[PDB]
RNA sequence: AUAGGUUUGGUCCUAGCCUUUCUAUUAGCUCUUAGUAAGAUUACACAUGCAAGCAUCCCCGUUCCAGUGAGUUCACCCUCUAAAUCA
């Protein structure tokens, strides 16, 4: 099917067919599911639609094709949260499938980061005790001479060519494993035109 | 000189307990004597193969 | 020599208490929460008077007002500039010291870019770093999408103002540039539409209430007050005006004529208020109803 | 708790250290070195390539 | 159970009925309203001006189960099972 | 129902109600009380009611009690030094002996207090590790931060097993 | 157990999940595990960069200086991470590192001037 | 990992590490950064050392620490 | 447990067994992709290959890591004091 609403899913709420279909109640109202037991499995089924094929007792969300769950879609997300809580009913509560419920807990959550659905906002303590500004971690540190002066931290950051005596300790130390002498490293690192 | 973090902390220390002053901190290495790595160790304290012959 | 007062001051923290008003019943609001059994106590009228007292000591710290703070400047040190290290690395590391027994604005946060410059961090940088690891309940490390203007403009239509501001006041901090604007966005939304009761018996009041003297838009705020029967609120708010504003035609004229009472606000709606005529109205209309009661 | 004595134990500890004190390798035995191989026969070891000049 | 259960709830005492019998103010706090002292019902009849004897022990007979749970004792896989909206 | 007269003595909520965290040098305290005469009554309330409250406080102190011999009751507290505290208890309520107790062998709750924050120190927030000992377990939990894999498959060239293809 | 010998060590301990690491910062034995017992957490290293283009890593300085004033060594990682924080001075290989870099690639630059200049 | 009782491998028997060839000009600069990182850093261990040092003996016997113990003993007595 | 079925001609009481819930192996039948985690039944016997070197010789390391669950109140606290780290 093409449900009509589906741009502007909100109209359907609002509509008769759906004040005939379920008037005041809200749409699981009546939805029973089908279970060995008394006590029902501790999980919903996963789809109720499988490769665009409805199952036997579809879900209140999925039996219905033209309830949308759009995070705009406000009154139908109202009835799938407590009003006096504000939690979240779990799908055994009112029966959607996993699938459907887990579509309903984003919508529910993107309404509420949109503003669209009121919940509680609780007042809480500043984060901090002293709000002052001083301390050097956030204020300006005194520059250390090297920076000012444009040396580096330490002299031996920079490379400082060794004497030739030196050179040919290595050289003798190492007769027969030696590598081709390294002139001064480049000043700064070079790029590719 | 000290490392740029460190010395910014002590710094930062110093103008929080109140203490203004213009100089900077600076470690002393005048203790440390860095021996070359071919300087003589204890032979004393050194250990000896064992004696399992081949 | 003469120093106007802070918004922390003694005598304005009282005119500004006064004017916002205890409302036990819009304080203590039943939350939306998970719920539990309630209790049960039998009391006498003595007992009930001693509890109803301490509701109203509880209450006066939960309307503890907020410090206005001014806009922290941005952080821009750098700490050192190891050139060698040019290069080497292609994203930028943030090292947070995360000793436990500090405050967070006493800790060292530091950036080494990819340049080889170690920076101290930002503000931003800060407060995001802050969260990562000492997280904060009802602060989120990438900004909330409600402070967008078009979703703050829903939570306006709809009369949620008290909690925009609660938002705020938990994602960002009281000297951020984010918390200055957010505030006074909504300050600015209370006074076009005239919503200043939604924010009475609440810790935000008294910002507001600063937000409109130091501008020298108190018009709004005093109409409402007179409408309501609040004489002695408007009065209070035409003289804290006086004192935030000394060298004014208002405060002048109050000095010039010794302007108590109802005067002040004749005396100011005149000479600075911005509706003067419409001032005069309303006033005109209560002090002609309270004449009747008083028969 | 009464920890069952184990007498094998330190029996054979004494043992080893004595036999270390007696039929310990003497210097000529560790430290000797075939020159041809430039190994000691004694741990049967190849000594290090930059030792061997 | 229906004819106990009848009994029960027949015979339930009002907080109306326990003002009038203590001649004391029923004060309901609730958590979700933090300290407010609302009151939930008041003496029709004149006010005690005596508080009711604050006993430091309450000699009440303590059911095991409850006080298991509280103690977080006892471990069912069948309690807080979710169910279908009832 | 709970048995014994006054079940609710039996409820760690009862148990950790008391008052009374005697200082690290009282090591035994002795109880001699009389089971009849209305002197005693308070040292009798004290025994059936805060016994119970001091010992789960103090664990490591002995508690005896001894009864009938001698006319009056009395409490006396062995200090580690080897310092003996007589407190006689005839006539107080036991309100009353177990106030006394704590002004003059008790901890004060500025003491306690100073305890209690050293234990907070112990778990730090930003430690990352199992549930039982720190708030979070990985990283990957931290908004923004790259997501498990398990979660959220990672790109293609951030998997080894397409480092090495691209490569060869 | 009871490690013959050995000492503390402030070392890089990896956790995360395959193709995703992430190091704790541990003061450990050094027999120890890598990923095993530790004395003290001291931080935390996310090596991949976030949303915001950042390596995050945390320290507790205050317990570091503690465990290094009490004989731990310092791995070469760690070592590596320290230096970039300016808490300890740049560890020699980065720079070596950083110069042999800067030679590749000034010698790349000689060989595609040559492609452009001569072809 | 092997133990020391485990035969080795006779693929390794005759396996000589042929040590690697030295760059003079790197070698010598290499070998002055150590020393004078080394040098830094022990003298930065010795500091730490001594604030370690110090906490223990002021929380033992330092002014804060016996003051709080006589006052104690006088609270007490 | 929010409980349910089952004694008898029937009722009430007591009582056991069992059903409904959530996991972990194995069997039957059955199966499309991707990411991630986990992965002999047995302390039974083992072909083959590898798993500890480093280093100017001495030392150091191979006493670690990795593996197993046979045995089993050596694991925690206090006192005491070796080895070890702080060049
Ligand atoms: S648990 Fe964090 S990466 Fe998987
Ligand atoms: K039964
Ligand atoms: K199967
Ligand atoms: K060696
Ligand atoms: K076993
Ligand atoms: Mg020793
Ligand atoms: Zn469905």
């Amino acid at each position: 099917p093409i449900s009509p609403y589906k741009d502007e899913p909100w109209k359907y709420l609002e509509s008769e067919e759906y004040q005939e279909r379920y008037g005041s109640r809200p749409v699981w109202a009546d939805y029973r599911r089908n279970h060995k037991g008394g006590v029902p499995p501790q999980r919903t089924r996963k789809t109720c639609i499988r490769r665009n094929k409805v199952v036997g007792n579809p879900c209140p969300i999925c039996r219905d094709h033209k309830l949308h769950v759009d995070f705009r879609n406000v009154k139908l997300l109202e009835q799938f949260v407590c009003a006096h809580t504000g939690i979240i009913f779990y799908a055994p509560y009112t029966g959607v499938c996993v699938k459907q419920h887990k579509r309903l807990t984003q919508a529910i959550q993107k309404a509420r980061d949109h503003g669209l659905l009121i919940y509680h906002i609780p007042q809480v303590e500043p984060r901090d005790l002293d709000f002052s500004t001083s301390h050097g971690a956030v204020s300006a540190t005194p520059p250390a001479p090297t920076l000012v002066s444009g040396d580096p931290w330490y002299p031996w950051y920079n490379w400082k060519q060794p004497p030739e005596r030196e050179l040919s300790r290595l050289r003798r130390l190492y007769q027969g494993h030696l590598q081709e002498e390294s002139g001064p490293p480049p000043e700064s690192m070079p790029k590719m035109p | 000189p000290y490392p740029p973090l460190l010395r910014a902390m002590i710094i930062a220390e110093r103008q929080k307990n109140g203490d203004t002053s213009t100089e900077e901190p600076m470690l002393n290495v005048q203790r440390i004597r860095m021996e070359p790595w071919d300087y003589p160790a204890k032979q004393e304290d050194k250990g000896r193969a064992k004696g399992t012959p081949v | 020599e003469t120093k106007k007062p802070t918004f922390m001051d003694e005598e304005v923290q009282s005119i500004l208490t006064k004017m916002t008003g205890l409302n036990l019943q819009k304080t203590f609001k039943p939350a939306i929460q998970e719920l539990k059994p309630p209790t049960y106590k039998l009391m006498t009228q003595a007992q009930l008077e001693e509890a109803t007292r301490q509701a109203v000591e509880a209450a006066k710290v939960r309307l503890k007002m907020p410090p206005v703070l001014e806009e922290r400047v941005p952080i821009n040190d750098v700490l050192a500039e190891d050139k060698i290290l040019e290069g080497t690395e292609t994203t930028k590391y943030v090292f947070t010291d995360i000793s436990y027994s500090i405050p967070h604005r006493e800790r060292f946060i530091v950036v080494r870019e990819p340049s080889g410059t170690l920076r101290k961090a930002s503000w931003e940088e800060r407060d995001r770093m802050i969260q990562v690891y000492f997280p904060k309940e009802g602060r989120k490390i990438l900004t909330p999408i409600i402070f967008k203007e078009e979703n703050l403009r829903t939570m306006y239509s709809q009369d949620r103002h008290v909690d925009v501001l609660n938002l705020c006041f938990a994602q960002f901090e009281p000297d951020s540039t984010e918390y200055i604007k957010v505030h006074h966005k909504t300050y600015e939304d209370i006074d076009k539409r005239g919503k200043y009761d939604l924010l009475r018996s609440t810790r935000y009041f008294g910002g507001m209430v600063w937000y409109f003297v130091n501008n020298k838009k108190i018009d709004g705020l005093l109409i409402d007050q007179i409408q309501r029967d609040l004489i002695d609120d408007a009065t209070n708010l035409v003289q804290l005006y006086h004192v935030l504003h000394p060298d004014g035609q208002s405060a002048q004229g109050a000095k010039d004529q010794a302007a108590e009472g109802i005067n002040l606000i004749k005396v100011f709606a005149k000479t600075e208020a911005q509706k003067g005529a419409y001032i005069e109205l309303t006033l005109q209309t209560y002090q002609e109803a309270l004449s009747r009661h008083s028969a | 708790k009464k920890v069952r004595p184990r007498l094998i134990a330190e029996l054979a500890r004494r043992v080893r250290a004595l036999r270390e004190q007696l039929n310990r390798p003497r210097d000529s035995q560790l430290y000797a070195v075939d020159y041809e191989t430039l190994t000691r026969p004694f741990s049967g070891r190849r000594l290090p390539v930059r030792a061997w000049a | 159970l229906t004819q106990g259960l009848f009994r029960g709830l027949s015979r339930q005492e009002t907080h109306q009925q326990l003002a009038d019998k203590k001649g004391l103010h029923v004060v309901e706090i609730r958590e979700e309203c933090g300290p407010l002292p609302i009151v939930v019902a008041s003496p029709r009849g004149p006010l005690r001006k005596d508080p009711e004897p604050e006993d430091e022990v309450p000699d009440v007979k303590l059911d095991w189960e409850d006080v298991k749970t509280a103690q977080g004792m006892k471990r069912s896989v069948w309690s807080n099972l979710k169910r279908a909206a009832t | 129902p709970m048995k014994g007269r006054f079940p609710i003595r039996r409820t760690l909520q009862y148990l950790s109600q008391g008052n009374v965290v005697f200082k690290d040098s009282v090591k035994v305290m002795t109880v001699n009380y009389n089971t009849h005469g209305e002197l005693g009554e308070g040292a009798r309330k004290f025994v059936f009611f805060n016994i119970p409250q001091i010992q789960y406080k103090n664990p490591w102190v002995q508690i005896m009690m001894f009864k009938n011999m001698t006319p009056s009751p009395f409490l006396r507290f062995y200090l580690d030094s080897g310092e003996q505290v007589l407190v006689d208890v005839e006539t107080k309520s036991n309100k009353e002996i177990m106030e006394h107790i704590r002004k003059i062998l008790g901890k004060n709750e500025e003491t306690l207090r100073e305890e209690e924050e050293e234990k907070k120190q112990l778990s730090h927030p930003a430690n990352f590790g199992p549930r039982k000992y720190c708030l979070r377990e990985c990283i990957c939990e931290v908004e923004g931060q790259v997501p498990c894999p398990s979660l959220v498959p990672l790109p293609k060239e951030m998997r080894g097993k397409y480092k090495a293809a691209l490569k060869a | 157990k009871a490690y013959r010998g050995g000492h503390l060590t402030i070392r890089l301990a990896l956790g995360g999940c395959t193709n995703r690491p992430f190091y704790r910062i541990v003061a450990a034995h050094n027999k120890c595990p890598r990923d095993g017992r530790f004395v003290e957490q001291l931080g935390s290293y996310d090596p991949l960069p976030n949303s915001h283009g950042e390596k995050l890593v945390a320290l507790n300085l205050d317990r570091i200086r503690h465990w290094i004033g009490c004989g731990a060594h310092l791995s070469k990682p760690m070592e590596k991470l320290l230096g970039l924080a300016g808490f300890f001075p740049l560890h020699p290989m980065m720079i070596t590192n950083a110069e042999r870099l800067r030679r590749k690639r000034a010698r790349e630059v000689l060989l595609a001037s040559q492609k452009t200049d001569a072809e | 990992r092997k133990t020391r009782h485990d035969p080795l491998a006779k693929s390794k028997i005759e396996r000589v590490n042929m040590p690697p060839a030295v760059d003079p000009a790197e070698f010598f600069v290499l070998m002055e950064r150590y020393q004078h990182y080394r040098q830094t850093v022990r003298a930065l261990r010795m500091e730490f050392v001594s604030e370690v040092q110090r906490k223990v003996h002021e929380a033992r016997a330092g002014v804060l620490a016996e003051r709080k113990a006589l006052k104690d003993a006088a609270e007490h007595r």
